[PDB]
RNA sequence: GGAUAAGUGCUGAAAGCAUCUAAGCAUGAAGCCCCCCUCAAGAUGAGAUUUCCCAUUCCGCAAGGAAGUAAGAUCCCUGAA
RNA sequence: UUGGCACCUCGAUGUCGGCUCAUCGCAUCCUGGGGCUGUAGUCGGUCCCAAGGGUUGGGCUGUUCGCCCAUUAAAGCGGUACGCGAGCUGGGUUCAGAACGUCGUGAGACAGUUCGGUCCCUAUCCGUCGCGGGCGCAGGAAAUUUGAGAGGAGCUGUCCUUA
């Protein structure tokens, strides 16, 4: 008969730089903390996670020939409405969304998964508009 | 039998500078140059002489060790003497000229053709046909020369078109 | 070209090389020019 | 880049230094006026507004009155917004007129097509009908909806609906004549939309 | 226009040569992303800009609620582009 | 494709061809870009990359297919229940009539032929095309707008000059 949290939460705000990082090994931590598995007061149905900021998304890294050969497909609901974008041009034009895609993929699915995605806030560069939240840095265990 | 193992003298009117880790810069009468190199490599200029080294023996380090020396030899040879390439051309109405710095070609088309050496390279037209590219970097020189040659590349039946002076053109029999 | 999986040299002057991970054959004789695919 | 907007009237014929007819469209563009002058610093893009009317105060409203009262003009009915033009040229309260253009400038024009209503596949999408004889009980109908395997109907299959009322552009038209005294343009050809309707004219996007 | 396919190459070693290739550079298609046209903030990530209205009255400890309104819109009516 | 096996379906999964409607693959018919040539040129052959778009009208036959006429840049190969019958037709196959040949003693029969022969259904759900209402978008309103994102379009000849 342990505790199961509800409205007894203190969601901090963390910050992460990505100057040389592999998005997969990074995202596998940011999603964990968005879900709250870095806390003792974890429950599967409450979103005990913690808000996250990411900077210099453009400045991520990859292994191998992914920039040339990794392909983000995306289909409309129209015939022949398949579309493809390489990781390179995703990185250039908008790395926000490719980070978001990876993290969304490794998040749980459902309303709760979406709501913990809503805590994420990715930004190109090193600007961080969310000064008011008084966040702190989070180095990566990996 | 090895390239990068060797050494490259630095005769005179030359100044080499490790501006940083690897961003070499060279100077001299013809002008100057710069290159960035792979940082695992090791470069040491002694008095009048340049030495190169690699940490290890892999397919990568070996190749880099060779390329760096060959490339630096090209750099200094260009800054001292400069690089040059000739180009002949063969036809009837085939000829060349210049519009100032630019190059102009009346070869085989309804129109003429224009070329622009924008990058501190010069071009010389001692004859209507013969042409010379002249600069400091083999890379850029050969690039421009190939840009030229692609215009009207030769033909095998009648050896026509632009043609490197030291070229061995293949031949056919016009039936 | 002569695209084919059975890539070989033909004459002695034919010279096999590798390029972009693919196998190719070089010679002055362009009919000896080959590639895998 | 340039542009103006007025109202369509009708069509007629005009000669050109010859017997050469011209099917002409007639537009009145009473002098349009600038209303707002947007910027990338606040609005995220450079652009201007243009008003074309002289409404009644019984028809206008307070916010419109203020938004125009920045300038020294009256409320307007047809207000729209031009993009990608020279900005330093224009000002607020500044009127623009037909003598911008001349008698040979090409144009892209824009308007709102006529309303044809809830029409069928043929008139709407140009399909072919079935035979009217030889025992057919099929005509004026859209066709099959698709194959069987996907258990559904693909998108984009074309069907009846409210044909018309679409924003349409027509490119590479040619101006024929101007009457700045009457505030009139005379354009080679025909345009989308019905009489009395709004028409935004633009320097052609070549 | 930009990046590319096949192809063409420049420089260049591994492999004292040669080599379009591993480093590094450039070209190169009706094709890809744009340029063209249309829809589009339910893009629940719901955006931005301009302008208008004012911050009233009753309860209710507060929470909050209703009950008249402003700007404005509609019911209703004449009609159609 | 011809097939083999009999796994769903015989308390019913309608079967050829055609019409309308398209859609996908590319092993590309044309158009585009190239290599090689026993490529002089013009035309071509073959191979490679390319599926964006386009890819005819008639005669005969129920026909598919195919042959033929005349064109075209070309007159592509296939999949989608040999796409699509609660969307159409129903000429053929494949009911009952009758007939020819043939077989059978005969009743009758023939992937042999011929003539003629009823194609039902008010769309509940999803889906698709259009149209409205409600609420939301930390006050309430009128306008103009950004653009994520979506869709559309995307073909080609002939002549003149170069000559």
């Amino acid at each position: 008969t342990p505790m199961a949290n509800a409205s007894t939460i203190e969601r901090k705000w963390l910050v992460v730089d990505a100057a040389g990082k592999t998005l997969g090994r990074l995202s596998s931590e940011v999603a964990a903390i968005l879900r709250g598995k870095h806390k003792p007061t974890y429950t599967p149905h409450v979103d005990t996670g913690d808000h996250v900021i990411i900077i210099n998304a453009e400045k991520i890294e990859l292994t191998g020939k992914k920039l040339t050969d990794k392909i983000y497909y995306r289909h409309t609901q129209h015939p022949g409405g398949l579309k493809s974008r390489t990781a390179l041009e995703m990185r250039t034009n908008y790395p926000e969304k490719m980070l978001e895609l990876a993290i969304k993929g490794m998040l749980p699915k459902g309303s709760l998964g979406r709501q913990m995605f809503k805590k994420l806030n990715v930004y190109r560069g090193s600007e961080h508009p969310h000064e008011a939240q008084k966040p702190e840095v989070y180095e990566l265990r990996g | 039998s090895r390239v990068g193992k060797k050494l490259l003298e630095i005769p005179s009117d030359v100044t080499v500078t490790l501006n940083d880790n690897n961003t070499v810069a060279v100077k001299g009468p013809k002008g100057e140059l710069t290159r960035t190199f792979h940082p695992d490599m090791e470069i040491k200029v002694e008095d009048n002489v340049l030495t190169v080294a690699r940490p290890s023996d892999q397919k990568e380090h070996r190749a880099l060790h060779g390329t760096t020396r060959s490339l630096l030899g090209n750099m200094v040879e260009g800054v001292s003497k400069g690089f040059e390439r000739g180009l002949e051309l063969v036809g009837v109405g085939y000829r060349a000229s210049k519009s100032g710095n630019k190059l102009v070609l009346n070869v085989g088309y309804s129109h003429p053709v224009e070329i622009v050496p924008e990058e501190g390279i010069e071009i010389e037209v001692p004859s209507q046909t013969k042409v010379v590219v002249k600069g400091t970097d083999k890379e850029r020189v050969g690039a421009i020369a190939a840009n030229i040659r692609a215009v009207r590349s030769p033909e095998p039946y009648k050896g026509k078109g632009i043609r490197y002076e030291g070229e061995v053109v293949r031949r056919k029999e016009g039936k | 070209m002569k695209v084919r999986p059975s890539v070989k040299p033909i004459c002695e002057k034919c010279k096999v090389i590798r390029r972009k991970g693919k196998v190719m054959v070089i010679c002055e004789n362009p009919k000896h020019k080959q590639k895998q695919g | 880049t340039k542009g103006i907007l007025g109202r369509k009237i009708g069509m007629t014929q005009v000669f050109a230094e010859n017997g050469d007819l011209i099917p002409v469209t007639v537009i009145e563009a009473a002098p349009n006026v600038v209303l707002q002058k947007k910027t990338a610093e606040n609005d995220g893009y450079e652009a201007i507004q243009l008003g074309f009317d002289d409404k009644r105060e019984k028809l206008s409203n307070k916010p419109e009155k203020g938004h125009v009262a920045k300038a020294e003009t009256a409320p307007k009915r047809f207000v729209k917004e031009l993009r990608g033009v020279e900005m330093d040229a224009y000002e607020v309260g500044q009127e623009v007129k037909v003598e911008i253009f001349s008698a040979g400038e090409i144009v892209d024009v824009t308007g709102v097509s006529k309303g044809k209503g809830f029409q069928g596949a043929i008139k709407r999408h140009g399909q072919s009908r079935g035979p009217m004889s030889h025992g057919s009980r099929y005509h004026r109908r859209p066709g099959s909806m698709g194959p069987v395997d996907p258990n559904r109907v693909f998108k984009g299959k074309l069907l009846p609906g409210r044909m018309g009322g679409e924003q349409i552009t027509v490119q590479n038209l040619e101006i024929v004549k101007v009457d700045a005294e009457r505030n009139l343009l005379l354009i080679k050809g025909n345009v989308p939309g019905a009489k009395k309707s709004l028409i935004t004219v633009k320097s052609a996007v070549k």
